[PDB]
């Protein structure tokens, strides 16, 4: 399992290069929400 | 004196790392310390101020002697050293000795055959450590080992060889083992009893 | 000189493929020109490439189609490839070999030269120092190009670079300071192209009364691969004399070197080396480098030379041999980004990936302005800080942003509709492009301007 | 009200942080090997030719 | 003691030739000496880059990473002068060294190393990373030979089931660790807690030790017994009873 | 029926020949006898690799994977015997069975096969570990139908439009099958669940079929019909209006 299942090809390459991309962004994307909501979180904390 | 570059220069005896390696910067001689005869590496990569580190070297070391050396170096970045590297000043009973004679430059543009590319690391090991014999402590810097070794690599293409592993030939691991061990601390050869020994760093451009 | 004359023979060993395997020759040369004379009168050319025992092979540029085994002759020039070169060549356009493509006459030897160059001493390299004027407000204001420094540009297929490059053709110059642009020159040099953007570059070129200051070649796309090879050698001797030999400042264009690199794949696959990465010989690195590294100022002459490159990516990818080993020896590099050409943004450069390594020196205050590399400073990071912005606003909503937000996001608007569109023939001067970054700094009020020094805001925001 | 809107908010907070540690600590160790594995075979294929 | 060097300024090619000597003198004292001998080689990686250069001047058929075909048969014929002989009470022990050129196993050398001998020892650099002087890995390094030394009057009655109840609780361990990086803390279960802390303790007593500290095997199995007994009765599946009943309290 | 047999205990080289003895008699009768045959050839693989042992010890230039350039040529000799001729009647229905090395569908074997025969029928692992007799997957397969079946003389009218249909629908069905693989059940609307039962039904109903039942073409319409009737009519894009009315209630 802890290889994805697919045989070596160039496309394979540039789709997994594309999946790593767009992980990425989502990841960051992901983490900011999780920072805005928190910042609203201590905001509404305040008193 | 003429002497085979690729033969080891024969010593009467090795010692171990004893002294320490000084540079005026703090913050690498206080944390991370070298020796007096050791081995060190650094990135390469453009944006960092590795110029001043070179600059803090020469100014400034335990040592008497520095060899500069070159394999290829991306024409004007090297023009840039051709042009400061003469002007820098040192300060010894307060003259300026400006003329840096206690460095001696090989460098080599991306032109230049691959052959003299390959062996100009093995020129400056041959002088440093011709230097050494002479009963001096001396100091080296490799201006990119990973172009010295796609040099390398190029010309083992060239003979049609087998490549092993990310292409580079086999003799990669067992080359380095060689040109790094050449360095260290020993006590030289002549009836005038003296010793003397061989500093060295080097660059890597990931 | 020579003086002895020159020889014919008709022995005919055999042909395989593009080369010709001939005998009986005495005291063959390595790379000599020989000319050759098929039975029913037609005439062609090629070079010898391999020579053992009296046995030497030779290829034929034109092709080996229609050769007789037994009535076709040759003969020997007996001496390496030279070209003629003079400074009235300007004005007209060649096919690579030197024939002339328009109505012209043939061009007078002012001197001969040996294509192959050589290499330059590096003791007498003299750093580069000032800016050389494009009217692109991408290349002049957020990027820099230094009289010496090699600048390659890379764009994947498909998108429009050679309308990049007619456009610098044409705008080119020296920033007026106050020994005038007379002295500068243009050398381009387009490969394996197809006729269309060849008519384009003949007439467009002709359309806008630049041919006082262009020596133009064309290699079309079915002209022989060794036409390819020669070519951009040529170009860059031409550059060599008119530059340095006479006191001029030159601009070299080379365009789509992949096709440079699949011609060197030919030749390889002719004589029979084993091909290495990507079926690219190994050596190609070391003649990449011989074509380039022929720039930079030199001392005790007043002149430069500057090459600026372009080559096709194939799929994206940054680490295929070509462009990985063109930046291992270049000093910086340009994108071109398709969303911004799908954008109908006529300029497509991606700013932010590329990177000039000769900043610091090619601008100054003796240069263009003393404020120019604060306000590229400042302008890159808040550039930066806006797309963060908008991808803040991507998910966060226009309701929970601030009005640091909102300057972001309209200052990000307004410059890519004004700093990077440029329109096909808008020539901005360099001060031109500044004055309208202090327009667009002027909208952030004056805290938030955290790269540029006290003194200068005070001399220019108001 | 304050109160009230601050548990739905936490809720959310904890479910936030737990997708991105999933997403952080397994997709892209599995990718990046993924990748080196496909590079390996390509070489070997290369060497073979 | 008895001494080989080759300094890596030495000629490659005479590597090939270094161990076989050096094997040949541990035959001759094993076998007509009666001799017990141990050996060392420091690193047969220089070993295989040297044969790899060989091959490469001799252009033999590649196979893996462009290594030659025949390393088996070669490297069989270095570690198969081992063991005891009857009527004879000699014997040979070999302690290869090997450096891997990074953290991967699955690279030809050390694949090749695995069908040969009867088990291996790992070192991990997280390991070093965490300051234990032997960072060893225990879950990669099972040796082939606990069967025939184990046991009532080798070493302990209860030995092998303790070893390998250990085994599967550092296992569970690492499981749950690697599910608590993600899921969080509270949502861990009360053998959680209790797996964590056989970790923690296994980790600063176990494998921790001096430069120069020599413990019994009896002294082991007492902390093992030690921390085995932090869990409840009931969960150490691997055990049978009786040695439960026997050794428990 | 006639049969050849070549079995893997026979040596290799006779397996060169034997498909054109096949085809030649299969040739024979149905341009001398006018009897319509149905030729059966299965694991050209065996071929390929005899192919494979002649180019080997001939040493030729090798192509891809140590396949001979040529056996593209070879294989569109050995396939292209089919297909009627005027003045005659019957005809020759070629059915190769291809032997699969590992699961890469871009082997150069399949890949030649595949610019040669105008269509594939797919064979797929994960049905047969999912316990579905017929384990076929629809999506890589495909066949040139697009003029034979349309419905004058032949199945009926809104035959093709309702294949096209199915086949978006499945589509769609495993797009939502990989969306749910990566969030929980929560994000799901109502259309991702119409999406997943449908891929439920269609897989345990029509895809399911027991050997020896023979089902007729109107039969598998009307299950696709009841299949199509899950969905709300609105959501039938491809489905032409007034078929919609016709058949839909």
């Amino acid at each position: 399992k802890d290889r994805i299942e697919i045989f070596p090809s160039r496309m394979a390459q540039t789709i997994m290069k594309a999946r790593l991309k767009g992980a990425q962004t989502g990841r960051n994307l992901l983490k900011k929400k999780s920072d805005a909501l928190t910042l609203r979180f201590r905001q509404i904390l305040k008193k | 004196q003429v002497w085979p570059v690729r033969q080891v220069r024969p010593v009467t005896e090795k010692l171990p790392a004893n002294h320490p390696l000084l540079t005026g910067q703090r913050v690498l001689d206080a944390l991370f310390p070298c020796v007096q005869g050791g081995t060190t590496a650094i990135p390469g990569a453009f944006g960092c101020g590795k110029t001043v580190i070179s600059q803090s070297l020469s100014k400034y070391s335990n040592s008497d002697v520095i060899i500069y050396v070159g394999c290829g170096e991306r024409g004007n970045e090297m023009s840039e050293v051709l042009r400061d590297f003469p002007e820098l000043t040192m300060e010894v009973d307060g003259k300026v000795e400006s003329i840096m004679k206690r460095t001696a430059l090989v460098a080599n543009t991306s032109n230049m055959p691959v052959a003299a590319r390959e062996a100009s690391i093995y020129t400056g090991i041959t002088l440093s450590e011709y230097f050494r014999d002479m009963g001096y402590h001396v100091s080296m810097m490799a201006d990119s080992t990973s172009r010295w070794a796609e040099a390398l690599r190029e010309i083992s293409g060239r003979l049609a060889e087998m490549p092993a592993d990310s292409g580079y030939p086999a003799y990669l691991g067992a080359r380095l083992a060689s040109f790094y061990e050449r360095a260290g601390r020993v006590k030289c050869l002549g009836n005038p009893e003296r010793e003397g020994s061989v500093s060295i760093v080097g660059a890597v451009s990931p | 000189y020579l003086s002895q004359p020159r020889l014919t023979y008709k022995t005919v060993s055999g042909v395989n493929g593009p080369l010709v395997i001939l005998d009986h020759v005495k005291f063959p040369r390595y790379a000599e020109i020989v000319h050759l004379t098929l039975p029913d009168g037609t005439k062609r050319s090629g070079q010898v490439l391999e020579v053992s025992g009296s046995k030497a092979v030779v290829q034929v540029f034109e092709g080996t189609s229609g050769i007789d085994a037994k009535k076709t002759s040759c003969e020997f020039t007996g001496d390496i490839l030279r070209t003629p070169v003079s400074e009235d060549m300007l004005g007209r356009v060649f096919n690579g070999s030197g024939k002339p493509i328009d109505r012209g006459p043939v061009v007078l030897a002012e001197d001969f030269l040996d294509i192959m160059g050589q290499p330059i001493n590096p003791q007498c390299r003299i750093y580069p120092e000032e800016m050389i004027q494009t009217g692109i407000s991408a290349i002049d204001g957020m990027n820099s190009i230094a009289r010496g420094q090699k600048i390659p540009i890379f764009s994947a297929a498909g998108l429009p670079h050679n309308e990049i490059a007619a456009q610098i053709c044409r705008q080119a110059g020296l920033v007026k300071k106050s020994y005038s642009e007379e002295n500068f020159a243009i050398v381009f040099a387009a490969m394996g192209v197809n006729m269309e953007t060849a008519r384009f570059f003949k007439s467009d070129f002709e359309e806008n009364g630049s041919m006082d200051n262009v020596c133009l070649f064309l290699n079309l796309a079915n002209d022989p691969t060794i036409e390819r090879i020669i070519t951009p050698r040529l170009a860059l001797t031409t550059a060599e004399f008119l530059a340095y030999q006479c006191e001029k400042h030159v601009l070299v264009i080379l365009t789509d070197m992949s096709s440079y690199a699949e011609a060197l794949r030919e030749v390889s696959a002719a004589r029979e080396e084993v091909p290495g990465r990507r079926g690219f010989p190994g050596y190609m690195y070391t003649d990449l480098a011989t074509i380039y590294e022929r720039a930079g100022r030199v001392e005790g002459r007043n002149g430069s030379i500057t090459q600026i490159p372009i080559l096709t990516m194939p799929n994206d990818d940054i680490t295929h041999p070509i462009p990985d080993l063109t930046g291992y020896i270049t000093e910086g590099q340009i994108y071109v980004d398709r969303q911004l050409h799908n954008r109908q943004i006529y300029p497509p450069i991606n700013v932010l990936p590329s990177l000039s390594r000769l900043m610091k020196s090619a601008i100054g205050e003796g240069m263009t302005r003393k404020d120019h590399a604060d306000v590229s400073n400042q302008l890159y990071a808040c550039y930066a800080i806006g797309k963060d912005v908008q991808a803040m606003k991507a998910v966060v909503g226009e309701e929970a942003l601030t009005s640091d937000d909102l300057l972001y996001l309209e200052f990000l608007q307004k410059f890519e509709k004004n700093f990077i569109t440029q329109g096909p023939y808008e020539n901005r001067t360099v001060y031109e492009t500044l004055d309208i970054g202090w327009q667009l700094l002027r909208i952030f009020p004056k805290e938030m301007l955290k790269r540029i020094p006290q003194s200068t805001l005070s001399e220019f925001y108001p | 009200s304050l109160q009230t809107s601050f548990v739905t908010l936490d809720e959310a907070i904890k479910i936030t942080n737990r997708r991105v540690n999933a997403i952080e600590h397994v997709i892209i160790p599995r990718i990046e090997r993924t990748l080196a594995y496909i590079i390996t075979e390509l070489d070997e294929r290369e060497r073979e030719e």
